[PDB]
């Protein structure tokens, strides 16, 4: 279910500085390219090792594409103050997400093209890659301008064409890399947390991708009662972390057992305190 | 490779 | 009228061993506008060269960022993270906790 996305953001802030434009591209949810109008030398930059295989011609051109995207966002950003009759005093955000999903047959599985203004859905190209969905009065105007302009039809091209032609190409150069993983390292920590009850916290660290499941089972019957969890979070080195806890009667801690499910494992982890 | 927007909003 | 409440998580990169150098993460997520203010604190005082990750957002348009700084935990020192986003009346401070 490989995929590629390009997250674009343009934020305008109170001041003399022209708005800032940032663009981040992904391949299977992995960042591989980036562009920040704030960089000393604005240019798209490699973000994945497998991208270093591309030559200058690739970067010069994409950076020129970013430059344009920037004016586009800049101009659009301007038009929005208009549709919304907003006072030229403050800051606003305009986001875009586009890209394409690739089926098993290397065929375009689906395309995406949607924008959000102030973090809320604005305009969006429907799955038929033919029609639009505007979210409020303002977007109706954009929608029309585009239907009349014949825009949908030109994004469809990209989604069905270039987005695919390259995504596969990228996957090609970075299959080894993208395909890699880092199993989790786990262990349980004891914790006072009561005078009769104790807290067991099963830790999973250094794993990648971020997907993972952690269970707590007392002789068979997995537990869900008094079980805590935490949003999976970045360690700051590429991998991720996560833990789950369960309230357990004292002098019984060793009865409960924790298991850790991850694709990196050749077999799920099974440990206790 | 990145999309290239067409008509502005 | 252009925001959404942020989520914060303070935690070490490696399991905490007093005296042993570690790295302290402040994982702030679910906020918007992308504009946010972040301070890591040591014993109630702003830590200097605090590094921020590049800005990114999720499928729901919300942004997330990781603020981190090297630190060496000690039985007595207390660290925390403070966030001041326009989606909050007041800034939020959440203290670290070697058991979480």
């Amino acid at each position: 279910p490989h995929s590629m996305r390009y997250f674009e953001t343009a934020v305008s802030r109170p001041g003399l500085e022209e708005p800032r434009y940032i663009s981040v591209g992904y391949v299977d949810n992995k960042e591989f390219v980036r562009f920040d109008s704030d960089a000393e030398n604005p240019r798209y930059e490699p973000r994945a090792p497998w991208m270093e295989q591309e030559g200058p011609e690739y970067w010069e051109r994409e950076t020129q594409k970013a430059k344009g995207q920037e004016q586009w966002f800049r101009v659009s950003l301007r038009n929005l103050l208009g549709y919304y009759n907003q006072s030229a005093g403050g800051s606003h955000t305009l986001q875009q997400m586009s890209g394409c999903d690739l089926g098993s047959d290397w065929r375009l599985l689906r395309g995406y093209l949607q924008f959000a203004y102030e973090g809320r859905d604005y305009i969006a190209l429907n799955e038929d890659l033919k029609t639009w969905t505007a979210a409020d009065m303002a977007a109706q105007i954009t929608r029309r301008k585009w239907e009349q302009s014949g825009a949908a039809e030109h994004y469809k091209a990209y989604l069905e064409g270039e987005c695919v032609e390259w995504l596969h190409r990228y996957l090609k150069n970075g299959n080894a890399t993208l395909l890699r993983t880092d199993s989790p390292k786990a262990h349980v920590t004891h914790h006072p947390r009561s005078k009769g009850e104790v807290t067991l916290r099963c830790w999973a660290l250094g794993f990648y991708p971020a997907d993972i499941t952690l269970t707590w089972q007392l002789n068979g019957e997995e537990l869900t009662q008094d079980m805590e969890l935490v949003e999976t979070r970045p360690a700051g080195d590429g991998t991720f972390q996560k833990w789950a806890s369960v309230v357990v009667p004292l002098g019984k801690e060793q009865n409960y057992t924790c298991r850790v499910y991850h694709e990196g494992l050749p077999e799920p982890l099974t440990l206790r305190w | 490779k990145a999309v290239y927007n067409f008509a502005t909003m | 009228m252009i925001q959404k409440t942020p989520q914060i998580q303070v935690y070490s990169r490696h399991p905490p061993e007093n005296g042993k150098p570690n790295i302290l993460n402040c994982y702030v997520t679910q906020f918007h506008p992308p504009h946010i203010e972040i301070q890591m604190l040591k014993n109630g005082k702003k830590i200097p060269k605090v590094e921020m990750s590049d800005m990114s957002f999720s499928k729901d348009w919300s942004f997330y960022i990781l603020a981190h700084t090297e630190f060496t935990p000690t039985e007595t020192d207390t660290y925390a993270c403070r966030v001041k986003h326009d989606s909050m009346a007041e800034p939020k401070t959440v203290y670290w906790d070697r058991d979480m």
